[PDB]
């Protein structure tokens, strides 16, 4: 074992679907629901962006016609309901491509050792904790009266949560429902189960005729440059990429954690778009740890093992540096 | 008149002769790096080291039931370098003069006016012509990732493929679709810097192609009606907490109008054919009894759905009540009086 | 004991939809590779069967993006997270050409071999949860059924091969014939059906698996049409199966 | 720190919903209400615009067919009722993006200092004043007999307002109800609460079968030409971003205020369409003021702090090219 294989790849073991938005009333949330649609709109603003002091004197008093889209609850429905689902697959049966064979055997051995040592329970508990606190509400969460989350596996309706009573910086390990859901997730992670299905439904009492925030599409067009929101089967929704980014926000073992005190999404270099700096630009990156684990055999600390397996669950293309 | 074009290309403060020198000392050093190709890699992903390409030459059999490159259109070869540091020959041969053709065509036939202009401007036109006119055509040596590789079942064994895109075919298709009326897509998901870093001048000048729109018929697209067809309704009357249920049986007279009302004010304007109706299953009712402490239905009772399945109802434990036969045909005839 | 197995109303999200010059329906090679992967997954397990011939029945579709006021389609892409290689540490990443599509379709597999019964359907139902279709993700399905009569097929429009319409048009090169044939008939659509050969069989430094035979290929395009299930001629004249020649890996009907 | 980060943006802190129009009778104000719909109307002008004298002679007597829409009251109701709502969120929990930590800590410290001295009370009083004098009626305020505004919080129905008494140039801070509501608004702004939900209902008595003026759709030169009005859930209504402009008219600290003596809406460069001259085209603009407050770290008069906090409450995209 001299270096990483010339072609190694993984796949994500946590596959989410597209969320769908429905509006209803809180007292009748278990019975009926109504569709939520996206409405086009046009605005007329003033040129207030930072301009050079030459153009500013010429077009300070100019109008600004712009296009946009918006979503808004109706005048008699005050509850927002979001439904989606998760599929869980074993980590071992997810290495789609590996050119080498000794590296594959070593990776399997290290994964088996990690399963025997810990059991994939810390990451499972952290993921279920991220589910329970409803972090998936990037914007809508703010200014909510009541947040309620319900998790169902196949037919067993687990008791509801209360995401308002959950800190977004601390992780809870003392909860029976969280314990059993995370235990089943860890069972599917290790290899004891072939697959797992989870269904999530969240009710938010955002208020009457308030504004909800669907996901925004990334499109390019020469004429139009406005805001386009995500339409899913004629209803507003959220992308699966956006939901997955909230779930994998478990990284609390990065360097200089005591200076920041907030979890970040797990990435190869610890980069987060919110902060603008990489937290692992050095020997704490995933590549250096995987070289210090597989190539040169060395028992890494438990936190680095957690980070490495968390990267592996995320998936990617962790191949060797390709050369001409 | 290429001298002022060369001067405009250079963006330095040096004298015009020095601009010409800076322009010319790069061309004969970049001639070797420029190569000729047909299926050049890095089109799917520019993060690919080296230059990989096939340069298909064979062209025959315009009778088979399939289309590929080099048998259709194929009126301009790919001139592709390794990177954008030395992309000079593509723009050098891409200019046009007052006559109306390109510099490469004049190089091929050795135009006299361009020859004397080069002799006035320099003394190394022959080396440039020899470098360009028979430039090497390279082979696709080696492979890496960023290239789509698949497995194909050849006989009982398997073959590994190394799929490559034909950019000259893409450019030809873009031109033909520009001069056509078939439905098409623009696909402008690219930038000038990225297209420059591909190294192929055919995609560097055709940044946003034209693509066939291969789609199913229009009336097979999802909308709000199709999504709402798959959703069903259940009543708001929880029989678990309701008084007078007697372990889940309609027991008192003075509750039937409420149930008829609930089935009445919820199934209006929801009539659908049988293929859109939710199908009643034998396992849901059995689960209902088993949950509610029964194995077979008691004598004198028949199952009934509060919201009819014919009017957008759902088959579940919620939309299910057990009740006597007389009340059954009473509710049935009331609903027939309302709907049909 | 030959038979036909129907997978009803399978939903696929974020399926790959961008060939070289085609946007929309994914290539038939993706569906055939999915069937082959399913067969390989079963053969690696205890249940030994074989699959030859796949029939596709479209029910719904939706391109990822939106529709312009001029009627054109504008496609959307996910925000690129990170790309290995050079410039892998910067927050913003380069954007290449890509397209995605959601589609709900039914599949018909002509399965042959011993022990073709309800146990085989249960096995396929259990093992299909760990698969992907054309790079997409399976979310839901109606059911799995064993079908021997054409009348049991639900309502939908199949996809066949119509290369005769391509070959029966004017123009020297087949691009002009394809364009003209598309102008005559609005039902016909261009689809990818296989790969040609652009090199020789050999070995190279760096590949997915350094044991098989390497060969640089191209994408092969042809025409196709949509036929309703209720007006289908016969069961056998709707299937897609492999065809191997001198570097002419292709999918056909036969 | 030396400059603003390459990515900086503030989400808004006062989310106003979209108004819906209803019609009713003044004596039966708390009894019933009826929908107010929009009606199409085509018009025939006589070419009254200014034209050059070349084609003026030949093209003056021609007619002019256009189309438009209109909204008037019915022949039995004389009162117009407008319902909308406001959501209030903390100022500190509004920075959507910031590609720097030193800037974030500096802004948090400055906001904490401003809470320490003032407590976001003056701006709350001014916002409730702009609610009370019914500046959001726009053209519906002209020629009205009785304007009555009611503000409801949760289940506490605050005492009604007499909107005509308030003057659109001076701000009253002596009212008991205004101060009582502004206390809750300031508490929500500072961070003592999580959110506030205000509901506003306005009754305007204009006369029988008179004309009401909803918001007008902005149409580009692509679809067609003609006047189009805004329909919210079928009935007519006002845009949400038009009501917010009226509640934002609190800026009375611009230079040359003594020359004009009226509030203007809070803008980056102090632009005012009602008068056409810019009031902050120089070092008194928001971009110049926020640099001296954060980067140079110097003290500012409390009026500039008021203006800066008002800009932060509205929100915007305060990015910076490298």
């Amino acid at each position: 074992l001299k270096s990483r294989p010339e072609n190694l790849s993984f796949a994500r073991c946590l596959n989410t679907t597209e969320a769908k938005f429905w509006q209803t009333d809180f007292l009748k949330r278990h019975t009926f629901k109504l569709p939520l649609l996206i409405t086009d709109k046009a605005v007329l603003a003033s040129k207030g962006h930072e301009m050079p002091p030459d153009k500013l004197e010429k077009e300070i008093m100019d109008p600004n016609p712009q296009k946009s889209q918006s979503c808004t609850l109706s005048t008699e429905c005050d509850t927002l309901r979001i439904d989606f689902g998760i599929k869980v697959l074993p980590v071992k049966e997810s290495m789609y491509s590996c050119s080498d064979y000794n590296y594959r055997t070593a990776i399997y051995q290290k994964i088996d050792e990690y399963i025997a040592e810990d059991g994939f329970l810390t990451l499972a508990k952290r993921y279920v904790n991220n589910i329970a606190n409803a972090r998936f509400l990037w914007r809508n969460r703010k200014g909510a009266e009541i947040i309620e989350t319900i998790v169902t596996i196949e037919d067993k309706e687990y008791p509801s949560f209360n995401s308002k009573s959950f800190n977004l910086d601390t992780f809870v390990e003392d909860n029976a429902t969280i314990n059993e859901i995370a235990q089943q997730i860890a069972d599917t992670f290790a290899g004891k189960r072939e697959y797992l299905n989870i269904y999530v439904t969240c009710f938010v009492k955002i208020g009457c005729a308030m504004e909800v925030y669907p996901s925004q599409e990334m499109t390019f067009d020469d004429d139009d440059k406005g805001k386009k929101l995500f339409k899913f089967e004629g209803s507003a929704g959220m992308h699966s990429q956006k939901i997955n980014n909230a779930l994998r926000t478990i990284d609390t073992w990065y360097p200089d954690y005591t200076t920041y005190e907030f979890p970040i999404p797990v990435e190869n270099y610890g980069a987060a778009r919110s902060i603008g700096i990489p937290f692992r630009p050095d020997t704490k990156s995933f590549y250096k740890l995987i070289d210090r684990m597989i190539l040169k055999n060395e028992d890494l600390p438990i936190e680095d093992k957690h980070y490495v397996m968390a990267i592996l669950i995320r998936g990617g293309m962790f191949s060797k540096k390709q050369e001409k | 008149m290429l001298r002022n074009k060369i001067l405009a290309a250079i963006s330095q403060k040096i004298p015009e002769e020095q601009k010409i020198n800076k322009y010319i000392e790069g061309l004969f050093q970049s001639i070797d790096k420029n190569h000729l190709a047909t299926h050049v890699a890095k089109f799917t992903e520019t993060n690919s080291p080296g230059n990989i390409g096939a340069y298909d030459i064979l062209s025959s059999d315009m009778n088979c039931g399939y289309l590929d490159t080099a048998n259709a259109g194929w009126k301009e070869p790919d001139i592709v370098t390794n990177d954008a540091k030395y992309k000079r020959p593509q723009g050098f041969v891409a200019m046009e003069m007052s006559d109306g053709r390109t510099v490469m065509e004049h190089l091929q036939e050795d135009s006299a006016e361009l020859r004397h202009e080069m002799e006035e401007l320099t003394d190394k036109y022959d080396e440039i012509r020899d470098g360009i006119l028979n430039m090497p055509s390279m082979q696709p040596y080696r492979t890496n990732q960023f290239i789509k590789q698949v497995f194909f079942p050849v006989g009982g064994s398997y073959h590994l493929l190394s799929i490559l895109p034909s950019t000259v075919l893409n450019y030809e298709v873009s031109d033909r679709l520009y001069r056509s009326k078939i439905p098409k897509i623009r696909l402008r998901l690219l930038s000038s810097n990225a297209a420059s870093t591909t190294g192929s001048r055919l995609v560097s000048k055709n940044k946003w192609p034209l693509v066939f729109q291969a789609l199913p018929p229009k009336f097979l697209e999802k909308n709000l009606a199709k999504a709402l067809d798959k959703e069903y309704l259940l009543p708001d009357i929880n029989i678990d907490e309701l008084e007078g249920v007697d372990n889940g049986c309609l027991i008192d007279e003075a509750l039937l109008p409420l149930i008829i009302d609930e089935g009445k004010r919820k199934g209006e304007g929801n009539y659908r054919p049988r293929h859109l109706r939710d199908e009643r299953k034998e396992e849901t009712v059995q689960a209902f009894l088993d949950k509610y402490g029964y194995c077979n239905i008691p004598v004198g009772y028949e199952v009934h759905h509060i919201v009819p399945l014919s009017q957008g109802g759902a088959d579940s434990i919620k939309n299910m009540i057990m009740l006597s036969i007389e009340h059954h045909e009473r509710v049935t005839e009331a609903h027939a009086s309302y709907f049909k | 004991m030959k038979g036909y197995i129907l997978l009803e109303k399978v939903n696929i999200e974020n399926a790959n939809a961008f060939n070289n010059i085609i946007v929309g329906i994914p290539a038939i090679t993706s569906f055939l590779g999915f069937a082959r992967a399913l067969e390989r997954k079963l053969n690696a397990k205890e249940i030994a069967i074989r699959i030859n011939g796949v029939g596709l029945e479209f029910h719904e579709y939706e391109l990822k993006g939106y529709k312009n006021k001029r009627g054109q389609y504008v496609t959307s892409c996910p925000l690129p997270g990170s790309i290995p290689g050079q410039n892998e540490k910067k927050l913003d990443a380069h954007i290449m050409n890509q397209a995605y599509i959601d589609l709900n379709m039914s599949f018909l597999l002509e399965v042959e071999g011993p022990h073709v019964d309800m146990s085989t359907c249960k096995s396929i139902k259990s093992t299909m949860e760990t698969l992907r279709i054309a790079g997409g993700i399976i979310r839901n399905y109606k059911k799995i059924r064993l079908i021997d009569t054409l009348a049991d097929i639900p309502y939908g429009y199949f996809l066949t091969l119509r290369q005769d319409n391509l070959n029966d048009a004017a123009g020297d090169d087949m691009l002009d014939k394809m364009i003209h044939a598309l102008q005559q008939e609005d039902t016909l659509v261009p689809i990818a059906v296989g790969f040609k050969a652009l090199s020789e069989v050999g070995h190279v430094e760096g590949q997915r698996d350094p044991e098989k035979d390497h060969c640089f290929v191209e994408s092969i395009f042809s025409l196709g049409g949509f036929e309703c299930s209720k007006i289908l001629e016969d069961i056998n004249s709707c299937l897609w199966r492999y065809k191997t020649e001198e570097g002419l890996y292709l999918c056909t009907i036969i």
